[PDB]
């Protein structure tokens, strides 16, 4: 199947430039949008820039205009991102991930680690509760809601401590290939829910929200979803 | 016009609603036989119990003047196998789709590639879906890579536990050419790149030359106010190689073998011919012909102009 690889963690002083990079195995990759995220360390996701390699120009959040570059390597199937004037607030780790006709980034590198040592009209996503804490067995309910009409670009992300965020539901409602079945999605507008009919140990983990209808793609903070004590 | 409107709202993607993602579609090459690039979907979207796949054609360009040829089975062409197929754009070849963001949405294909020629009918029949093909021929010069997308969409189409097929077209146009030899009678931008001489309005009988040899292609983009033309139907051999028959007056007449693009100026937005001489053809030939404007608007001097192709010479 498909696999996006990561270049390694990387420490520099601020002021510094940083490029990582993201090689594509075993898809196509000239005519597919590859996304750079980036998730500063206990926060949120945050949507930097996208590109389809073949148009040899990214797409950037007004966020980062003019400090990051996104390029792709059409020969390697190898895309790149290049953070400038580095700050400690930049601090976080970056993953790329690229969409396979769907819509949705479906597809998620392992992350880089990035170390800084010495809009207006832009969709917010709302997520509650912040926090569940249940037992096994039990039902999980959690809500999303939008600042904007989505229709039904909107997808779930399930992201355990370290890992990149994985794809579960997309189109609002449409199950992942190989996600089980007590993972539920609905709604359509601007309020939207995941349903755990039955939580299993596996389950406990942050889940996000993020819609797709327009860039900058924007995610909800988050849900932690941990055992009751 | 009604051709050619684009809903600017409109939204789609290449795996529909199908769940498939593009590693696990069926992927495979047009069919292409000379300059002839063809995606035939007749049978590749009957409905199976494995139903629905993807089945994705790739049309890939990197020469000029390839003609692209999509043909999608029409609902009640056979019964039941395709009650609830569609086809997307509706207004194919005209409108076609590309990614944006990473949705495919409408685009006009004549904005996207300069000098594309759509000719009204295929097969004496509109250039529609609705009579089941679509056609169109790209130029001889692409300066930018270029993708675009259409829809034989019938994996809506049910039949027992079987389901249809999504069928896509994905032409992918790599860069080729640079300039083509001929002359340009004057968005601007790209008609001022496109030939080697631009013959900006002049109010006298002014010369275009198109210098060729084998296997070259020259064009060119009439005036506005075209009235009339002997290019290239109705050519006048000079210079004294061979004896001539005054009825073989064409190009194709003169050079064996030769194609003229366009000849019946039909196409949809470009006022353009191209003509494509044959590596077969080694004898040097040079020839003449000429364009007339209407008087309009007078200046109070007529405009004509004199094309001059010569053939090898070298």
């Amino acid at each position: 199947q498909v696999q996006l690889v990561q270049s390694g963690a990387e420490v520099k002083k601020p002021g510094s430039s940083v490029k990582v990079s993201c090689k594509v195995s075993g898809g196509t990759f000239n005519t597919y949008a590859i996304i750079w995220v980036r998730q500063a360390p206990g926060q949120g996701l945050e949507w930097m820039g996208a590109i389809i390699p073949f148009q040899d120009r990214g797409q950037y959040a007004q966020k980062f205009q003019g400090r990051v570059t996104i390029t792709a390597d059409k020969s390697t199937s190898t895309a790149y991102m290049e953070l400038s004037s580095l700050r400690s607030e930049d601090t976080a780790v970056y993953y790329c991930a690229k969409e396979s006709g769907r819509a949705v980034a479906d597809r998620w590198g392992q992350g880089t680690l990035v170390t800084v040592s010495s809009g207006g009209s832009d969709i917010v996503m709302t997520q509650s509760p912040a926090s569940l804490a249940l037992s096994l067995g039990e039902r999980a309910t959690l809500y999303c809601r939008a600042s904007h009409s989505i229709s039904s670009w909107l997808a779930w992300y399930q992201q355990k401590p370290g890992k990149a965020p994985k794809l579960l539901i997309y189109k609002a409602s449409t199950l992942e290939s190989g996600v089980p079945s007590r993972f539920s999605g609905s709604g359509s507008g601007t309020e939207f829910t995941l349903t755990i009919s039955s939580l299993q140990p596996d389950d406990f983990a942050t889940y996000y929200c993020q819609q797709y209808k327009s860039y900058p793609w924007t995610f909800g903070q988050g849900t932690k979803l941990e055992i009751k004590r | 016009d009604e051709l050619d409107k684009i809903d600017l709202s409109y939204e789609t993607t290449e795996s529909g609603d199908t769940a498939v993602s593009e590693d696990s579609y069926d992927k495979y090459a047009s069919n292409n036989t000379n300059k002839e690039y063809v995606c035939d979907f007749t049978d590749q979207l009957k409905p199976t119990e494995s139903g629905p796949k993807v089945k994705k054609c790739e049309v890939k360009v990197n020469e000029p003047l390839i003609k692209v040829k999509i043909i999608c089975p029409l609902k009640g062409s056979v019964e039941k196998l395709y009650d609830n197929i569609e086809y997307v754009p509706k207004k194919s070849p005209y409108v076609v789709l590309t990614k944006e963001e990473t949705k495919l949405k409408e685009k006009l294909l004549s904005k996207l590639i300069y000098g594309l020629l759509i000719s009204p009918t295929v097969n004496e029949k509109e250039n529609n879906f609705k009579e089941g093909v679509i056609e169109f021929t790209l130029p001889p010069v692409v300066h930018k890579a270029t993708v675009f997308y259409f829809i034989c969409d019938n994996s809506k189409t049910e039949d027992d536990n079987k389901k249809g097929n999504r069928g896509i077209v994905e032409v992918y146009v790599e860069p080729y050419g640079n300039k083509i030899n001929g002359c340009a009678f004057l968005e601007k931008i790209k008609m001022k790149t496109f030939f080697t001489q631009n013959i900006y309005k002049k109010n006298n009988i002014y010369p275009c030359y198109m210098k060729l040899y084998s296997g070259d292609i020259g064009g060119i983009l009439f005036p506005k106010n075209i009235k009339s033309t002997t290019c290239f139907e109705e050519m006048i051999p000079y210079n004294k190689e061979i004896k001539w028959n005054k009825e073989n007056k064409s190009l194709g007449n003169l050079v064996n073998n030769s194609v003229v693009y366009n000849k019946e100026m039909n196409a949809k937005y470009f006022n353009v011919q191209y003509v494509h001489i044959p590596t077969s053809y080694k004898d040097t030939l040079n020839l003449f012909c000429s364009i007339i404007l209407k008087e309009e608007e007078s200046n109070l001097i007529s405009t004509s102009y004199l094309v001059y192709v010569s053939i090898n010479e070298g």
